[PDB]
């Protein structure tokens, strides 16, 4: 008989981005 | 709340009194406490006083 | 002792949730197959002693595919009515956030909003089985058709109080009949059985699709052919010789001489001989029903071997003149196919097995019954030679058969090919 519980048994390429500041000091 | 809703007459006041001596009705389970808090808040919004 | 009475609704809801969550079709198919296999194993275990069982996968299949529900009438509760009922029953404030979210859902579907609302307001483990849910939905539909809303409210309240948040979401989706899982009807039917979609198309009643096609091994062919029953024999499709080699992936085939005789089927069972035509017309009186009556039946009783007791055959009936040993075009019979022998059914087996077992049915005897002449060919030159020989013999044309073809009654195409001059 048992029950329902028993039967259920529940590479690539590198990328680089440059970021240059554009302020007065530079 | 269901008992309050059944009444057909106009009810100026809605009131509930809790006669109990257990300050921690649900200490083992926190979900039950959260559900009770939510239900109490909903009842307060409905306009049911709790004592 | 239906299986649906032992299966909690929570398990079905969890399986559906897992299917929806998964992205790839493979995971969804695996989950559905595992659930169905568990159900089938439990069904086999439960019904070991019973002989006739009407239990099937219908209780769960109807819920999984609400758009195919026809036994249940319209529930009469759309999104707005469901929201109003939820607001009234849960006793939420009319002006509260939950009520505004439920009512104003931009008539993110309503099911998700209801699930979010009920998540902190409902239990975590339900206790309603599939049978109970089906009964409640049946009651709701019957009461809607009877114009009664109090009992509808009672049933909805029972469902709300005896269900969790996920179960409520799935029930709302089922009522709205918008159960989306990422797998269409065709995929679910294919997972269930290999011949479910076409059967459901043939008959728009889901119960029989789930009942008859219960055992995966038993194909549509076995159920389509029954003892003392008149089925619909298939027919070949006209094709050109120039592309004949392309009809069978350049594989070996069988060439048969077409006979200008009416298609007819018969069943032999002891001293009982049943006869039927392609259209189902009964003509057992023409040749009798017993070996002691009729013209053709008496001469074929001894033809069958002792090893054969129950059999079903189909072929062509024509007229034969022994004096000139000729066949006259529009009693002799030709046998070229066997549908069932003994308890076992030959429908599932390919044409090769049928041809192999034909020789063991009865000893051919010219004049009354024999086996239609046929050969094996794999080249266009052989087809041309066979066609020329048939034309020289006044035969209408040629039958081309693929050994790998299976018996598919009531279908056009497959290995049945008709070749005629044109």
């Amino acid at each position: 008989m048992s029950g329902w519980e028993s039967y259920y048994k529940t590479s690539g390429r590198d990328s680089l981005i440059f970021l240059v500041d554009a302020s007065k000091a530079m | 709340a269901n008992l309050f809703s059944d009444v057909q007459f106009k009810m100026s006041h809605k009131r509930i009194m809790l006669f109990t001596n257990e300050d921690n009705p649900h200490g083992n389970d926190s979900a039950k406490a959260s559900r009770a808090r939510t239900k109490a808040g909903d009842l307060r919004d409905t306009g049911i006083f709790l004592d | 002792q239906t299986v649906a009475s032992h299966v909690p609704f929570a398990d079905l809801c969890s399986t559906l949730e897992r299917i929806q969550k998964s992205k790839g079709r493979a995971e969804k198919i695996r989950h559905f197959r595992e659930f169905l296999d568990s159900w089938r194993k439990f069904h086999d275990a439960l019904h070991k002693n019973h002989k006739d069982v009407t239990d099937s996968f219908y209780p769960a299949m109807r819920l999984i595919l609400p758009q195919l529900e026809r036994e249940r009438m319209a529930y009469g509760i759309k999104e707005t009515m469901l929201a109003k009922l939820y607001i009234e029953l849960l006793n939420l404030p009319r002006d509260g956030k939950d009520a505004l979210k439920l009512l104003n859902y931009r008539t993110g579907d309503f099911a998700m909003i209801a699930y979010f609302v009920l998540k902190p307001r409902c239990l975590q483990k339900g206790s309603l089985t599939i049978q109970q849910v089906n009964d409640l939905l049946d009651s709701i539909a019957s009461n809607n058709s009877a114009k009664r809303k109090d009992l509808i409210k009672k049933s909805l309240l029972q469902l709300i109080t005896q269900s969790s948040a996920l179960e409520q979401k799935w029930l709302i989706r089922m009522i709205i009949k918008d159960l989306k899982l990422g797998v269409s009807q065709q995929t679910i039917f294919s997972v269930f059985h290999n011949d479910a979609a076409e059967l459901h198309n043939v008959t728009t009643d889901l119960e029989k699709v789930c009942r008859q096609l219960h055992d995966p091994s038993v194909g549509l062919s076995d159920i389509s052919i029954t003892l003392f029953s008149a089925f619909k024999p298939m027919l070949a499709a006209i094709a050109d010789i120039e592309h004949i080699e392309k009809d069978m992936k350049h594989q070996s085939f069988y060439i048969e001489t077409k006979l200008d005789g009416e298609r007819m089927q018969m069943h032999k069972d002891g001293d009982v001989y049943k006869y039927f035509s392609r259209n189902g017309y009964n003509y057992t009186d023409q040749f009798g029903a017993s070996p002691t009556e009729g013209s053709l039946t008496p001469f074929i009783h001894n033809a069958f071997k002792a090893d054969i007791q129950i059999c079903i055959l189909d072929g062509e009936m024509m007229a034969y003149n022994p004096n000139t040993q000729t066949f006259m075009q529009k009693t002799c019979y030709c046998v070229f196919d066997v549908l069932m022998v003994n308890n076992k059914k030959l429908g599932h087996e390919t044409l090769r097995k049928r041809y192999e077992i034909l020789s063991s049915i009865f000893t051919p005897i010219p004049g009354r019954i024999e086996i239609v002449q046929k050969t094996q060919a794999h080249t266009k030159n052989e087809v041309i030679d066979a066609l020329n020989e048939a034309i020289d013999k006044r035969e209408e044309g040629i039958m081309v058969k693929q050994p790998l073809s299976i018996y598919k009654p009531d279908k056009r195409g497959e290995g049945w090919l008709k070749i005629k001059p044109e």
